């Protein structure tokens, strides 16, 4: 599951 | 501190040069040195610190995942015995990743969180504390239980401040909820808490979208769509 | 050194895992350990050593170019001062780069150049010696002269061997001629010699392509195509 | 400026 990018 | 003899302003200047040169380990070292001067960071500086370490740990996590994947294939119906080397090298990358996380957590504890002079910066650093314990949790086994509690407590503190002090569409608040929800699902095996948090966050933000400028509406809906992508995967 | 207690086969295995993880610093250190066991490297192991250090010094060279460009702009005509920071950080990167080049040249001189009797390995290492002196020359200005003649050479010894002992389509021989032509053009201020060398190498290779299998044809023609690309840029 | 052997 992806977390906050950048 | 290798950077103890350099002026704060010079460390910030070199952190920006290292960023232009994509030398993120250098950038992180310059920023650690700037933090160790003992002064508060501006929003621009806090972001430099975060960019630098996220790049470094991100590289390390990606390499750990590649090696962990090889190591598991080493142990399946996928036959041939490879010897100890994959595990040994996975352990070497893991110990370097744990080192970087401990360095970041050290800067937050001593003393960024306690000195932070507004709600936004306190939330920002507590979310980082949650995040870097979460990265330790990904590679821990114990010890893993302790780390998972620590992550939870940092994120929960950040959530309490954000709910009191920031509007429900605030991007830092939304991104905190995003990561904390990921933590519930992926780390703490608490799928129900993950869904509850993501859903509540989404609804409470949706209620205020009509009040925003065009640019703020874009910033908020972007992160809402990240919450949405996760709800769809989980739901 | 830190690799002294590890088996040679385990060093090679771990260099291959480091390559898959794109951990080229680690890759280089494992290959350096393997070279220090004192056995000749195989064809495959010379390519691992080369890829490892090419990626390490590649990153350093790219960062040095970025910082050097900033530094020249700051030293420009009509500019305000910023203090010593851009020069100091450029120097830091440059010293790190020189260090890696000196590591490679030490390995070549201390271990690898002439325990090689076969033309393939002798040419590959002398080409590499030329290349790493060429990277030192890119950052030099003296002392630049002595570094340039060292590169010339090494290349020239490699060229003499390659012309006597290898056919004109051999990929090592073609790669050597490509890099020596780049040395003439970029380093030695000899564009006419660069152009003559790329032309004659290309033409002598083209005449002998008919001797090659499909897969060897592809190996040689990809390098001939780089030669042509340089010729077209330069003319 | 001119590219060298990438392999
Ligand atoms: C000596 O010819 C080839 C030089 C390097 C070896 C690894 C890829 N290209």
């Amino acid at each position: 599951t992806p977390s906050l990018p950048t | 501190g290798a950077m103890g003899s350099m002026e704060r302003a010079s460390l910030i200047q070199k952190a920006k040069l290292a960023e232009q040169a994509e030398r993120y380990e250098d950038m992180a070292a310059f920023m650690k040195g700037a933090v160790e001067k003992g002064e508060e960071l501006s929003c621009e500086e806090r972001n430099l610190l975060s960019v630098a370490y996220k790049n470094v740990v991100g590289g390390q996590r990606a390499a750990w995942r590649v090696l962990s994947s090889i190591e598991q294939k080493s142990n399946e119906e996928g036959s041939e015995e490879k010897g100890p080397e994959v595990r040994e090298y996975r352990e070497k990358v893991e110990t370097e990743l744990q080192g970087v996380c401990d360095t970041v957590l050290g800067l937050l504890d001593s003393h960024l969180i306690k000195e932070a002079g507004d709600a936004e910066s306190r939330v920002f650093y507590l979310k980082m504390k949650g995040d870097y314990y979460r990265y330790l949790a990904e590679v821990a086994t114990g010890d893993k239980k302790r780390i998972i509690d620590s992550a939870r407590s940092a994120y929960q503190e950040a959530m309490d401040i954000s709910k009191k002090e920031m509007p429900p569409t605030n991007p830092i608040r939304l991104g905190l909820a995003l990561n904390f929800s990921v933590f519930h699902y992926e780390i703490a095996n608490s799928p129900e808490e993950a869904i509850s948090l993501a859903k509540t966050t989404f609804d409470e933000a949706m209620a205020d979208l009509h009040t925003l400028s065009e640019d703020s509406y874009k910033d908020s809906t972007l992160i809402m769509q990240l919450l949405r992508d996760n709800l769809t995967l989980w739901t």
